[PDB]
């Protein structure tokens, strides 16, 4: 899914992290498609929350393995509880983060 | 050049350079923890620093405790990233085979250094 | 504004990224699947080779996450990567947990790599530290 | 670019850079010490250095002995302060589970690095803004 | 209960420093120094770092002395501070010039108190004592 | 303290004249001819100077003098042509092979060890290839 890698990201910002780009390509070679690429709006908002918690909370900075993987598990926990990305608060994201950590 | 500090725990003194020229200030412990032989713990220091951009905070063990009671740090050259604004914690570990280590509140467990790191840009090449 | 030449000996592994600017160093990925028993060690290959510039040194620091959680550290903890070294970077990991084995998968970021300018001093022997105290 | 070193033991050679560009000079041991599995000892290097002001001396383990027999340093990033003029010592520790380590006199135990440390001035604030 | 105002004046008079002479070193006005010494204005946590660099005493010692006030009500170290400086000058020379001390020390203040308590036991004065003799006693503590 | 013989022997190996070395070390030719003959004992700082002059690391000269106090002579100084060809190979292996750089103790000791293995199997250091000696280097470093 190399063609889909760059063109879709431009459309997110209406334009006319390289490790994150390689992780999406791992999903194409594994599951055939990319569940993250289609719902990138919810990922970017959650990745911006996971980013802030790693740099402003000791329990995250000293107990984290992969920022991308932690964002995915958090989005799967919110989808399981059927909670939306727009109506989610950064403080609420932190409480779920420490649990998985 | 200065460096900002926020005492999340006012009960512990401000870190002090003491004698000028020494590598770094020593950090105090905010918790009372006892390390069994082999075990480890993440002690909170009760302070938060704002390392300047383009530099790095480094947490080194103290030679006193390491030689005598055998107390060291798991991630021994402890990294404090420039963008980190949280409470600095130290991952101590009792390396003594069969002697418990007791850390009281206020005991200086490790020291903090600040050095200029070369923020490089990786470039892949076919063959050197 | 300095470029660190790197050759990927394992093209299956991602290039080490610095992510947010100002971060200390890029993280290195593991090319092997190794399991460390409590107390044991192993020399993990990273599948990448770097060309440290003259007057600098490459430093391999453990990651606070793995070190705090499972207790994984490096034996030569401030690992030195000399400027003249062009071989495969390896990381000598060690399981410090008394009775919990550690499993390392391929591609996992085990350690991070810092590059600092070291002062190549010239040693001079003296009878005693005169002009010093 | 100048470091002064007194040999408190004339038997051991003066530490050398060997090929230029290497991170630091290696230190020789003045004592014959055997480290039991899990034990530790403070081996003397027989040299004393005068670290220049504004720098710090760094004692790193030698990767070799560490990867092979499992010899490391307890205070692994060993700090040699600029004002310290005593004999440099290395806090060795045997990390191998059940294999004793024997260090002979003259054996290269660790290497010594000198880097520029930034002597910063701490100023307390209520909260970053 | 921050007794730092008493501690600064007592040490300022120990160092034979003039309120105006200390004023030039710290940059604080005479009145600012006066209100701090009088307790009418509490001494900030950053200000102590400057009185430490003005009096010439490491700030950590000031925290140890103020810790004596919150414990025993007074400071036994501040009362006999002349003997402490004479003993602390020795532990400092030994910490930076002796391998046995530099690689086995925890807190220079605590060991300086222990050394003065050991000399009071043997009834010898801290001024008729030699640096070599204190170093042998220092190694014994470690 | 037989360093004087060590300098003159290696000086000829580098094809350096007593005057050309005087330009690099800054010592008068009379101070050089006094040291190379043994009238004045070359001091400790001199050994570092000469070392930089003759393009030989300083610790190698201390190792050569250790052989004189042991076996009466220096086997490494006599066959120094085989040493330089052998020492050039261990250097490339130590800086370009992970299996060497992360598991080596002393390049000098391993350089002599490899020369003793070729002397036993009657292999010459000039007609030997780096690929074979790298294979042997891995052996003495394993086990």
């Amino acid at each position: 899914h190399y063609g889909t890698i760059i063109k879709t990201l431009r459309k997110y910002m209406k334009l006319t992290p390289s490790y994150i780009l390689h992780r999406i390509s791992d999903e194409f070679k594994e599951k055939g498609y990319s569940p993250t690429l289609n719902d990138f709006g919810k990922f970017d908002k959650m990745y911006s929350y996971v980013n802030k918690a790693y740099y402003n909370d000791g329990d995250i900075y000293y107990s984290s393995y992969d920022l991308y993987d932690e964002t995915i598990k958090l989005l799967e926990l919110l989808k399981e509880s059927k909670i939306n990305v727009n109506d989610i608060d950064y403080d609420y994201v932190l409480k779920l983060y420490k649990q998985i950590l | 050049t200065t460096l900002a500090i926020v005492r999340l725990d006012p009960g512990l003194p401000l870190p002090s350079r003491a004698h000028d020229g020494d590598a770094g200030v020593d950090l105090y412990s905010a918790e009372d923890v006892e390390l069994a032989p082999g075990r480890r713990a993440l002690v909170r220091t009760g302070v938060a620093v704002a390392v300047p951009f383009g530099m790095v905070g480094l947490v080194h063990p103290r030679s006193g405790l390491a030689t005598r009671v055998g107390l060291s740090i798991v991630n021994s050259p402890g990294t404090i990233d420039a963008g980190y604004r949280g409470e600095i914690k130290v991952a101590l570990i009792n390396l003594d085979p069969a002697a418990p280590i007791v850390v009281h509140r206020g005991d200086r467990i490790a020291q903090l250094l600040v050095q200029r790191v070369e923020l490089v840009e990786l470039v892949e090449v076919s063959s050197f």
